[PDB]
RNA sequence: UUGAGCUUUGAUGUGUAGGAUAGGUGGGAGGAGCCGACCUUGAAAUACCACCCUUUAAUGUUUGAUGUUCUAACGUUGACCCGUAAUCCGGGUUGCGGACAGUGUCUGGUGGGUAGUUUGACUGGGGCGGUC
RNA sequence: AGCUUGACUGCGAGCGUGACGGCGCGAGCAGGUGCGAAAGCAGGUCAUAGUGAUCCGGUGGUUCUGAAUGGAAGGGCCAUC
């Protein structure tokens, strides 16, 4: 489904409030993007379904650091 | 030369305050004869929009007295009662022959709503690029013709329109009370903000500078 | 703020919708059996202004503003903008090139023309039935052969053009009409 | 419809004001009436405003 | 390549008519020089300079508008190799695209394709007309 | 026609009229003016039609409150749109 691999962002639901406060149940979809990362430790291509803020975690942390938390949750990569 | 020391004490980066540069206008100018003050104050008005015109008669709250020769167009007893207010040539269509000659002895035209058939039918083109005013917009034509020029011939300076942003007015004699003129410039703010034409743009007043005749440059502020 | 349903405005009552404000010229009324009544309101545009045709039902209303039409007096020209003058209150007014289109040639001075006043200041200017004008650019017309009707073109002092007969050549003031724009007579 | 309303601002130090109606398109000058003031307890001349 | 704005310095406004090589308006008696108001003028008469309209660049501009090129994101429902006895999918070179597209959030426009509802009362029936 | 702003602020015993919301008259008191020499009169126009309740929102004034305290915001009162 639409779940980020790093942060785990499943889509939340909310209201589409108009000018007259009319409620309509929409769904907030995350900004997902299938990106192929490079890992210095593995020396190969790693394709993860990260979100837009998931790459910002990889902006700070190492790419080898993020996949260590993927192993301790039963995630396939 | 005599046009270089003038450009020394003009600092456009330092917008001067009220009490600072207006009191020193006697030293910024090296004029020969007796001169006066001018006031240039802007109001944002587009050239192609007719609902932005700002006109009116400004009663000045003091300097000059009866100085401007103003004409009267009235009938009846008001043709002999407006003469006590200081006007010289008071009358009727005999004054329309002076309009046909193009006499620049008069500058302001004041009438009353019974001789409005004179200016509106004879002084059509020559009155207003003549720019002599006769408005109910302004107080040009009331029926109070006795008490018009007891203060309007003395101290009233008329607001005219321009195609741009500018509304230049006139300041008084240099040797007057300079503390009152800085409040006269402050009470031209309440007269120009008395009509907020309600379709004004971003600002009300952007640049307001009061020069004397041709030498001084005194950048004032719109807030203070 | 006024209200006018379709059983109210019938002739010469301005309506306002989105805009521009329109004018009713003539209308009929049908009240048919089984169904709601309506009215073939033949509206008239005011700004451009050609025509618009709507079939209003019993619903709904429309804002009626503004209506005001009155006699004015042209006296002034400067650059683009024009002005007028009253005779019942003596109030100034400003005109534009948008309000003068396909009419600015005929009105010259002190004409008894009418305008339509709506929210600052005009919409359009209607010239009077007869104005006096003068030709300045017209050839010294010979008789010619000529065996009939004609009739030479004349360039007018206002920038217009009319067809004049042979007896007027240079500096002859003439009165014409402003509905069609033809020669009728010469003032003497 | 025609006759709009005005606000008679007191020319004294108080913020008290009377209000009334004045037809602007007949007599366009201001009103300078002289009524009672319930704050200063004087007989101050009132001035026209909006 | 360029377009628009600014605190900047000045140049720049060639008719009718007045000797002409007049920027709009408010002032209007300033600079071995000599104009000027006054006046002949026209819809407006200048000097002296002001607040600015506009043509013109030098600049730190604020930055947008596109237009080529390059490849490493991304697309690849192009071939070829393998997982694989597999026109799914995945990996691999490579080819063509290329920072376009596509998707997500915010936002304007369109929107009976769809959904929730409203569509007054008196009345010698309801309607219609009329009234409140 | 002369002169002027009583078309003024705080009240108001009382009744009239309405289911009520409300409307209407009000002597006189207190402060403060106007006119008349003076007695007196004036809180609109000879009278009855010219107008709509609340909520919400805007302007001006008043420490009346103001989420610990000292302020302000926002509310309250009054004038009012």
């Amino acid at each position: 489904s639409r779940v980020c691999q790093v942060t785990g962002k499943r889509p939340v639901t909310g209201n589409n409030r108009s000018h007259a406060l009319n409620a309509t149940k929409r769904r907030f979809l995350p900004n997902l993007h299938s990106h192929r990362f490079w890992v210095e430790s593995e020396k190969r291509f790693v394709t993860l379904r990260v979100s837009a803020k998931g790459m910002r975690v990889i902006d700070k942390k190492g790419i080898d650091t993020v996949l260590a938390e993927l192993r301790a949750r039963g995630e396939k990569y | 030369k005599r046009m270089r020391v003038i450009r020394e004490k003009v600092d456009a980066t330092k917008q001067y305050d009220i009490n600072e540069a207006i009191a020193l206008l006697k030293e910024l100018a090296t004029a020969k004869f007796v001169e006066s003050v001018d006031v240039a104050v802007n109001l944002g008005i587009d050239a192609r929009k007719s609902d932005q015109n700002v006109r009116g008669a400004t009663v000045l709250p003091h300097g000059t007295g009866r100085s401007v020769r103003v004409a009267v167009f009235t009938q009846g007893a008001n043709a002999e009662a407006a003469k006590a207010a200081g006007a010289e040539l008071v009358g009727m269509e005999d004054l329309a022959d002076q309009i046909k000659k193009g006499e620049m002895n008069f500058d302001v035209v004041i009438a009353s709503p019974d001789a409005m058939r004179v200016v509106g039918q004879l002084g059509q083109v020559l009155g207003p690029r003549g720019l002599m005013p006769n408005p109910k917009v302004g107080t040009v034509t009331p029926n109070v013709a006795e008490a018009v020029k007891n203060a309007k011939a003395g101290q009233v300076r008329y607001r005219n329109d321009k195609n741009g942003i500018i509304h230049t007015t006139i300041g008084k004699v240099d040797f007057d009370a300079d503390k009152l003129k800085e409040n006269l410039e402050a009470l031209l703010v309440a007269l120009k903000k008395a009509k907020p034409t309600q379709a004004k743009g971003v600002y009300i007043k952007k640049v307001s500078i009061s020069t004397t005749m041709g030498a001084g440059v005194a950048v004032d502020q719109a807030g203070l | 703020m006024a209200t006018y349903y379709s059983n109210d405005f019938r002739a010469g009552l301005k309506i306002m919708l989105d805009g521009e404000p329109y004018a009713v010229e003539a209308s009929e009324f049908v009240k048919p059996g089984k169904g709601q009544a309506f009215a073939r309101v033949k509206l008239r545009r005011l700004l451009t202004g050609t025509r618009v045709e709507k079939t209003f039902k019993s619903t709904d209303s429309a804002e009626g503003a503004d209506v005001v039409d009155m006699n004015l007096t042209y006296l002034y020209n400067d650059g683009e903008f024009w002005h007028f003058m009253n005779n019942e209150t003596f109030e100034q007014l400003s005109a534009d090139a948008k309000a003068i289109g396909d009419n600015a040639k005929w009105l010259l001075d002190q004409a008894e023309c009418i305008v339509t006043l709506w929210n600052g200041q005009p919409i359009s200017v209607t010239p009077p039935n007869f104005v006096e004008l003068e030709i300045v650019d017209t050839d010294p017309g010979l008789k010619g052969d000529t065996a009939g009707t004609g009739g030479k073109p004349a360039t007018l002092s206002t920038g217009a053009v009319v067809k004049v007969p042979l007896f007027v050549q240079i500096g002859e003031v003439i009165k014409v009409d402003t509905r069609s724009g033809e020669y009728v007579s010469r003032v003497k | 419809g025609i006759r709009e309303k005005i606000k008679l601002v007191s020319s004294a130090g108080t913020g008290h004001f009377y209000t009334t109606t004045k037809n602007k398109r007949t007599k366009p000058e201001k009103l300078e009436l002289k009524k009672f003031d319930p704050v200063v307890r004087q007989h101050v001349i009132y001035k026209e405003a909006k």
